[PDB]
């Protein structure tokens, strides 16, 4: 299983100098050997052999040659070292022995297991010790996947070879934004074409004057151009040459408008020079390494009457044993009970069942639960959710209802077979926060843990294998139902619902409007998520019209298919319109940027093999940025018992077809193993000591030569395009503030990094969770998307964020930012700000500057109200020397304070003090009177409504993050916060009113109409 | 005769509703203001939460065409009596009262001082659950680790025991190939290697043995948290609850708007 601690050993963080290590020789003997630390696998072998023959038997013993060491990892793993380059301190030992071994079996399908393995955080054996046939059966059926995606990549040559691992980094649209296409002089872009020439690697320069929507063909061909009988050489030359951003390892391989590229559009908007760089095809093609995927071990082998769900004329029926045992004080509650339900995604099919009170002490009930359901009305994706409740009613008529422990059921499995006979499933842990007594969105399966309550269950037996029916039979069936006038006003009704937010009220008489309109609804496609909530479920007759209409229903925008995705909607059939809208119309821009919330969704799938499944890791495989977030999303949540097996399995499939990248993400992956034990050393057997000596430790293992080899020449996990050079040892810190972060700065290796940025500052923070705050990120990323889009340069700077494990992460140092508390020192003023700002851009630059802080604080003040995002204070806010104010530590969202304070209010996080409105009205004694603070006042109410008329994707995105364990994300009614701030039962007017009459009662009036 | 109407609610939000019907049997309603400024009454059936509008027109209310009751009340009171079957199956059986939620002092400064009580009470048992969580989230880990220590130590013990087997085949024909030759000394040496490998495994035999104590005492440990916070957790949420009763008597009684 994965690794306890990052320590050299068990109970052991770092080795001594000097280690014993016990050497089990093959002759039987054993042998003592005094061990450097840092010593490879080789040389041990050599030492070891040599002191052998100091030893009785040595003449058994063959060649130092025909042995390799095995020993006991961390991960309980008897592992085999091929790599005898490979030093002590990096092998993960359990305890200091080596057992001398022949190397017998497949030596390739070894090394490549445990490369994926050491990705993965698990040893890949433990997958093909899984006694489950649906385990099994995805390992084997989801290799055509991974099968396609390689022949795909290999189809053209070195061209989509280096499509995969230097995909576009393109917009989903052409279509300059009119303020953006205002900044290009006369419709067209000024280019710097940078190349080193071959004999002394001298840079040149080559100033172009192109047309924005010039394919980078067009932008090579004009460099060739710059230098009438010319077109010949160009036509020849122009297709051995590819053009790459100077500072980076991003690359134009694709014919897509130059604009259309993000690093040329950003460049457009903030009124700065692209520099390229230009180079041969084949200087770049050579460098890359053919792929290659392996049919694995468990594909080579095989590994081991039916009646109709229709035709069962009996209601459902489940019977609850006994369970093994529950965690609660005898004194403090009366009995325990079983509660169960039937349930289509969170909501119920009938009413909840419960078991007879019995007491703790003793939990047999040995009783069937009769439930409000005909057995060939259930739906395909109908669970048991069930829980083990107490029971006290001690206080007056007052009875305190209390979860114990709680599970799911799959009422069908993966094969469509409905669950017949005997059951043990082990129980989960309520999770904190939770209420409710039984919980529908969490996982499906009994708890790997099987030191837990186990509880027993019986299922009815029908003499046979009960299947649901095929698509061909519910077809026939729908023509049966549907077997047994529009108006100018009922049109204009449907429009409404359609265009209301996915959590609005749906009453039964706008159900009953719907289902009866069905046919209709055809023309208004986007009506789709509101209609199949007017279904009724838990009645095969509505369930196969349904099925008919999604059959043929015609194709909805990414965005408002992502919401068939989440915990509302479990049907197969809508899951699989939803995961063919995705395939269609999904951007790799837009999936990229979705990544989060549709590898989260994974978890409501009933079935490990499933469409979104097979979607992503194609796609994961097809592109490489979306396969290194792939991999550490799924990575991040391998300590996460509830979805470890699951994204095990996906990780597994993703590092046997990804090929080469797994060899950079397995540097990746080693460098964080020694920055979570670097700072896991500081968190306990250094704490309680001086931030001085802590700094001295820190650069004395970070000198040593296994740790420089490993935290150098790497990609970022932040932004694989971005290379981490060598270590700049004497900028890294251990930063003062109780929580005690490591900020690392490393040395861009590109050839000119000096046009991009020369140094990566990256903090690593150990303890704290970064989820709340990578979501914040993103959806702040998001906002600003439509903001430019809809013509509003609010330029925020969401800085990167990405959660690498259990509380532990990496996130973006922002350069040449400072706080206000440190701006407001180095015995204040209100002026000290505006001072620092108006000192640090002199003369000609000061209005950008006021204008750059002005849209920044816009941006901010409407993002920070509609999330409803931790106080804001001194030590939070920061501005760069650029006038960019950036917000830090978004920790808490949506109303965290309601638990707390029982106070229902829609808070303004941002506050802008007087401080603050001063820099905008540019040092005048009235700022609420300014026309420069009315710009501000306009800037935020257009924010404000951009946003509110894209209220439907934000609700979608939050509401497939209910069942990430995000705190303040556990149910739809956390939701209901973003619902206020953007006024949604309001109209556009009163919501506007209602953000105007916030922003006063919070700055104490000035915000005039 | 409505707003004197026990299930009649006001300004209640959705989400107050849907506390009040959790877990209630099928029947059970409350009638409040629409989320607009309109009537919508809230129904539990099946385990859902149905919302069935109140429609007005001339005076006229009902949840469909033709309005025929002449008040909000009048259309209540029908199907109390009557099932909801012919409309469409329940008829309105349980009213949620906003009589019987309680919580009885008179007085401003007497509501002000009970919630004051109330408050302290309730930070108090907060950070002791949430100090309670943090001991039960890091006992979990250290049991998790603790078998996966045990899971790594019953390997080794099985690598080192294959030593002996393996010692054992190869001595055998050895020991008799040196009794013959008279080699004492080498005999000696073969069984001083064996010595040394069960003094390992006997060492490693009794690591195992005290993490195993360790793994059964935290094992209790974790059982004892877990009936601990199994014992806090619905006094929490009641504490809670009467926190947010006093606070909500309290915004009402004083000056509003
Ligand atoms: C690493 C991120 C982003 N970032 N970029 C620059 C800085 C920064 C830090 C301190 C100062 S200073 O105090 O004026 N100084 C120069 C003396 C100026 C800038 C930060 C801080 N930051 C965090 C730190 C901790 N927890 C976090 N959670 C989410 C973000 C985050």
């Amino acid at each position: 299983p994965p690794r306890p601690s990052s320590g050299e050993l068990w109970g052991i963080h770092l080795m001594p100098p000097r280690i014993l290590v016990e050497c089990l020789l093959p002759n039987g003997m054993i042998v003592t050997l005094e061990c450097l630390r840092e010593a490879t696998l080789i040389t041990i072998k050599h030492e070891l052999f040599k002191e052998a023959r100091k030893y009785p038997l040595h003449q058994l013993l063959q060649d130092e040659s025909s042995y390799i060491f095995v020993s006991v990892t961390q991960e309980a793993e008897r592992e085999e070292f091929f790599d005898e380059t490979r030093r002590l301190c990096d092998l993960r030992l359990f305890q200091p022995f080596l057992k001398v071994i022949e190397p017998v079996g497949n030596r390739e399908e070894k090394i490549l297991n445990r490369e994926i393995g050491f990705a993965i955080g698990m040893p890949v054996c433990e997958f093909d010790m899984v006694k489950d046939p649906e385990v099994q059966d995805f390992r084997r059926n989801i290799l055509n996947v991974c099968k396609e995606a390689v022949d795909l990549r290999d189809l053209n040559s070195p061209h989509s070879r280096a499509m995969y691992v230097y995909p576009p980094n393109v917009e989903s649209s052409p279509e300059l934004p009119k303020h953006i296409y205002n900044k290009l002089d006369k419709g067209q872009i000024i280019v710097v074409i940078w190349v080193i020439v071959s004999p002394n690697n001298d840079k040149q320069k080559y100033t172009l004057k192109i047309n924005h929507d010039c394919v980078p063909e067009q932008v090579i061909a004009e460099a060739i151009r710059k230098k009438e009988q010319l077109k010949l050489c160009v036509l020849e030359y122009q297709g051995k040459y590819i053009l790459k951003v100077c500072g980076c390892d991003e690359y134009f391989l694709e014919k897509y408008p130059l604009s259309q590229y993000k690093y040329i559009r950003s460049c457009i908007m903030l009124g700065r020079m692209p520099n390229l760089m230009l180079m041969a095809k084949e200087s770049l093609y050579s460098q890359l390494p053919m792929d290659c995927f392996t049919m694995p071990s468990y594909s080579r082998r095989i590994s081991t009457s039916t009646k109709s769900l229709w035709v069962i004329n009996s209601a459902l029926r489940i019977k609850i044993l006994c369970a093994t045992y529950v965690n609660v004080n005898i004194r403090d509650i009366d009995k325990i009970y079983v509660r169960t339900g039937i349930y289509h995604g969170g909501e119920p099919l009938c009413d909840n069942v419960n078991t007879q009170r019995v007491p703790c002490s003793n939990p047999r009930w040995n009783e069937w639960l009769n439930y409000d359901i005909y057995i060939p009305d259930l739906p395909r994706a109908a669970r048991l959710c069930l829980s083990i409740c107490s029971v006290k009613g001690r206080k007056g008529a007052k009875e305190e209802h209390c979860p114990l422990a709680w599970g799911n059921i799959n009422l069908f499995d993966y094969t469509d077979t409905l669950v017949s006979g005997k059951m043990a499933l082990n129980l989960w842990p309520v999770p904190h926060g939770l209420e409710d007594l039984l919980n529908p969105i969490g996982v499906t399966g009994s708890n790997p843990n099987k030191e837990t309550p186990c509880l027993e269950l019986e299922f009815d037996w029908f003499s046979s294998v009960v299947k649901f029916p095929d698509m061909s039979v519910i077809e026939e069936h729908a023509n049966w139902s549907v077997s047994r006038e529009l108006r100018e006003n009922d049109k204009e009704q449907l429009k409404a619902i359609s265009t209301r937010d996915p959590l609005s009220e749906i009453t039964e008489q706008e159900k009953d409007f719907l289902w009866s309109h069905r046919h209709y609804c055809v023309t208004i496609p986007e009506i789709l998520p509101k209609l199949l909530l007017s279904v009724k479920w838990n009645s095969r007759d509505e369930v196969a019209q349904m099925y008919c209409l999604v059959k043929d229903w015609p194709p909805i925008k990414p965005e408002q298919a992502m919401e068939l995705l989440d915990c509302n909607y479990p049907d197969p059939m809508v899951r699989g319109f939803a995961v063919r809208c995705l395939e269609k119309y999904l951007t790799d821009d837009k999936l990229s940027q979705y990544l989060i919330q549709l590898v989260q969704v994974l978890k409501y799938e009933q079935y490990l093999d499933n469409l979104l499944v097979r979607f992503l890791l194609k796609k994961a495989l097809t592109n490489q940025r979306i396969g290194h977030f792939f991999f550490w999303h799924l990575k991040s949540e391998m300590h996460n018992k509830t979805v470890s097996q699951r994204f095990g399995l996906l990780l597994e499939s993703y590092c046997r077809a990804c090929g080469m990248y797994l060899k950079h993400l397995n540097r990746q992956v080693e460098a964080m193993e020694k920055l979570i034990n670097l700072t896991d050393i500081l968190k306990q057997e250094k704490k309680d000591e001086t931030q001085k000596v802590q700094m001295k430790f820190l650069v004395e293992q970070m000198r040593r030569p296994d740790f420089m080899d490993a935290l150098q020449g790497f990609l970022s996990p932040l932004n694989p395009a971005h290379q981490l050079g060598n270590l700049r040892l004497e900028e890294c810190e251990i930063m003062s503030s109780a929580k005690r972060p490591l900020k690392l700065n490393w040395e861009n290796p590109d050839i000119m990094s000096e046009l991009l940025f020369q140094n990566n500052i990256i903090m690593f923070k150990n303890g704290d969770d970064l989820r709340q705050d990578m979501l914040t990120l993103q959806i702040i990323r998001i906002m600003e998307n439509i903001w430019q889009n809809q013509g509003l340069d609010l330029r925020m700077l969401p800085y990167g964020c990405l959660s690498i494990g259990d509380c532990v992460g990496l996130i973006e140092w922002v350069r040449n930012s400072h706080t206000i508390m440190q701006i407001q020192c180095k015995q204040f003023n209100s002026h000290t700000l505006h001072q620092w700002l108006k000192d640090k851009n002199k003369g000609e630059i000061y209005d950008a500057a006021i204008d750059l802080f002005t849209r920044s604080c816009a941006g901010y003040c409407v993002a920070t109200f509609i999330l409803g995002i931790g106080d804001r204070h001194n030590s939070n806010i920061m501005v760069k020397d650029d006038g960019q104010l950036v917000h830090i530590d978004f920790g808490h969202f949506l109303d965290h304070k309601k638990k707390k304070f029982g106070y229902k209010r829609e808070r303004v996080p941002f506050v802008l003090t007087q401080d603050f409105l001063i820099v905008i009205s540019k040092g005048a004694q009235e700022c609420t009177k300014t026309r420069e603070f009315e710009r501000f006042q306009e800037m935020c109410y257009k924010a404000y409504l951009a946003i509110r008329q894209h209220a439907n994707l934000f609700i979608n995105l939050f509401s497939m993050m209910l069942g990430s364990g995000m705190p303040e994300l556990q149910s739809f009614d956390d939701i209901a916060y973003i619902r206020k701030t953007l006024a949604l039962d309001k109209t556009e007017q009163e919501a506007l009113e209602y953000f105007m009459k916030q922003m006063n009662d919070a700055h104490h009036g000035g915000w005039t109409t | 005769s409505l707003q004197d109407a026990e299930w009649y609610w006001g300004d209640i939000s959705r989400e107050e509703v849907n506390e009040k019907l959790r877990d209630t049997a099928d029947g059970t309603f409350l009638v409040r203001d629409a989320s607009t400024k309109d009537y919508t009454l809230t129904l539990r059936k099946g385990g859902n939460n149905k919302l069935i509008k109140i429609f007005h027109r001339d005076g006229k209310y009902g949840f469909s065409d033709p309005l025929t009751f002449s008040s909000v009340v009048e259309l209540i009171n029908h199907y109390r009596n009557e099932s909801l079957a012919q409309y469409n199956d329940v008829k309105l059986l349980y009213p949620v009262s906003k009589y019987q939620q309680d919580v009885k002092e008179d007085n401003i400064e007497a509501v002000g001082k009970k919630l004051h009580e109330y408050n302290t009470q309730f930070q108090e048992k907060s950070r002791e659950y949430d100090r309670l969580y943090e001991e039960y989230t890091r006992t979990s880990q250290e049991i998790q680790m603790k078998r996966t220590a045990i899971e790594a130590f019953n390997e080794t013990i099985k690598i080192f025991e294959e030593q002996c087997q393996t010692q054992e085949r190869y001595s055998k024909e050895y020991i008799e190939k040196f009794k013959r030759e008279g080699n004492e000394k080498e005999i000696q040496r073969i069984m001083h290697n064996y010595d040394k490998l069960k003094s390992r495994i006997s060492e490693i035999i009794d690591s195992r043995r005290r993490l195993e104590e360790d793994l059964k005492k935290q094992a209790a440990e974790y059982r004892e948290i877990d009936k601990r916070m199994n014992s806090i957790k619905p006094d929490l949420i009641q504490l809670r609850k009467t926190r947010d009763q006093y606070l909500m008597w309290l915004t009402q009684k004083g000056v509003r708007q």
